[PDB]
C-alpha cells in the first residue's frame, strides 16, 4: 500500500536494508508486483541530499536509497510496520530527481 | 470473475473521482494558479484548495450528468462534491492537482482528462450491468 | 545515456526481456547503478496490457511493450551492448512512470 | 576553500569533471528560474498550445523577460558558467532570454506545487549555490 513501510524479511539483506517503502499507486494494486525503495540506516554510511531523503522515524534514522528503487513480488510485503505518508512530497521529489533531473 | 469486476468497479470510481477534481481545477485554472502561487508551501496550498467552494464553470453540464452519482466512491463523505452550487474537493483531489505537470495544461492533454472521465462513467455503468 | 536501449545479454531472461531502456537522468551519470525498464515482445503477451502503464514501442529492433511496472535498478556493468535510443518516446515513458506512481 | 571535490588522486581531472557536471545542472536550473520569473505568461503559452511538442516549440521560439532573475543572469560570472556546447543564439539577446529545447522540456515537466513560495525559492537558492560552486571550481583551475 502506497507509502507503507515494510520490514525486510530476507536475513541476507536485512542489515543494510532493514526496511522498504511501497511507492506504487494503490490504483494498480491488482498488479502482482510492487515498486519499492530500500531504506538504509544512516549509521551504516554524505548522501546526494536531493536524491536520498533522510527519514526520521520511530524505527530510527534512515536514508532512502531512491537509486536502488526496484519492483518486487507482492508476496514480500508480508510484514507492514509503519507508514510514511507525511513524506509524500519528499519521496515524489526524490523520484523526480532520479528521472527528470528537475 | 465476479470478484474481478467488483474490484474494477471500486478502482473505476476512485479514478473517476480524481479525474473529476482535475476537470474542476482545469475549469478554474486562473484562480487555482493564483491560489498556489500565494501559498508559502504545498501543504498550505492543499489546505486552500479544500477549504473553499469552487465554481463549476464550463464543466457544470458534465458533472451534472445522470451517471455521475453512481461513479462516487463509497468512502466519500456527503460533504464532498457539489454543495449548491459549488464543488468541494477532497485532500486526494487537492494533492493530485498539486502534482499535475505543466504539460497537462496543453489542449490535447486537457481533452484527454475530460474524455477519460466520461469514458469511466460509461465503464462504471457497464460493470454494474455485469453484476 | 538516458533513453539508450540495451540488449539484455542474460541468456536466462533474454527471451522474455530481450532489451531494456535506461530512464535515469544523465545528471546522475556518476552513480554505479541505473534505473531501467525492460521491454517484452508484443508477440509473447497473452493478454492486453494497460496502455497508460505500458507504452507500445515500434522500432527497428521489433515491436515491444515497455513493462514500466517491472522497472528496476541494475549494475551499470550490464549496460554493455547499446543498440538504439528512445528519446523521441520521452513524454510517453515519463507519463507511464507518473501513472505507476502518482496515479493520474 | 569549500572542499567541493573529494581528495584522492587525479584531483585536477576530477575538478574538471565536477565543473562540467555543475554547468549542465546550472543550465537546467537557470531555465526553471527564468520560467518561474515569468510564470503567468509561461503558463498562458502552454495552455494555448494543443500539444506538449507545440508548447516546447513555443517556449523556445521567442525571448523571455528576465524578471526577478535579471541581476543573476547578467553577471559576467553567469555567462562564464554557461556550458561551452551552448550556441550563441541561446541565453541573453537584446535584453531577453532564449531557451534551449532541454530547458523548455524541464519547464514542461515542472509540477504545479513548484509554484508555491517555498518551492520557488528552493529553485533560486539551488541555482545560486551552483553558480557559486562553478565560480569557485573555475578559480581553482585558473592557475
Amino acid at each position: 500500500s502506497q507509502f507503507t513501510l515494510y520490514k525486510n524479511k530476507d536475513k541476507s539483506s536485512a542489515k543494510t536494508y532493514p526496511y522498504f517503502v511501497d511507492v506504487q499507486s494503490d490504483l494498480l494494486d491488482n498488479l502482482n508486483t510492487r515498486l519499492v525503495i530500500p531504506l538504509t540506516p544512516i549509521e551504516l554510511l554524505k548522501a546526494p541530499s536531493h536524491l536520498c531523503p533522510t527519514i526520521h522515524i520511530d524505527e530510527g534514522d534512515f536514508i532512502m536509497l531512491t537509486q536502488q528503487m526496484t519492483s518486487v513480488p507482492v508476496k514480500i510485503l508480508s510484514e507492514p510496520v509503519n507508514e510514511l505518508s507525511t513524506f509524500r512530497n519528499e519521496i515524489i521529489a526524490a523520484i523526480d530527481f532520479l528521472i527528470t533531473g528537475i | 470473475m465476479t470478484r474481478r469486476t467488483i474490484f474494477e468497479l471500486r478502482k473505476a470510481r476512485d479514478r473517476a473521482h480524481i479525474l473529476e477534481g482535475l476537470a474542476l481545477a482545469l475549469a478554474n485554472i486562473d484562480e487555482i494558479i493564483e491560489l498556489i502561487k500565494n501559498a508559502p508551501t504545498p501543504a498550505e496550498a492543499k489546505e486552500g484548495l479544500i477549504s473553499r467552494g469552487w465554481d463549476l464553470g464550463n464543466v457544470a453540464s458534465m458533472l451534472e450528468r445522470a451517471g455521475t452519482d453512481a461513479a462516487r466512491p463509497d468512502w466519500l463523505e456527503p460533504e464532498f462534491g457539489i454543495r449548491e452550487g459549488k464543488y468541494f474537493l477532497t485532500e486526494q483531489q487537492a494533492q493530485a492537482i498539486l502534482e499535475l505537470r505543466l504539460h497537462r495544461l496543453t489542449g490535447l492533454e486537457h481533452e484527454k482528462i475530460l474524455d477519460e472521465y466520461k469514458a469511466l462513467l460509461d465503464e462504471i455503468a457497464e460493470l454494474m450491468h455485469i453484476l
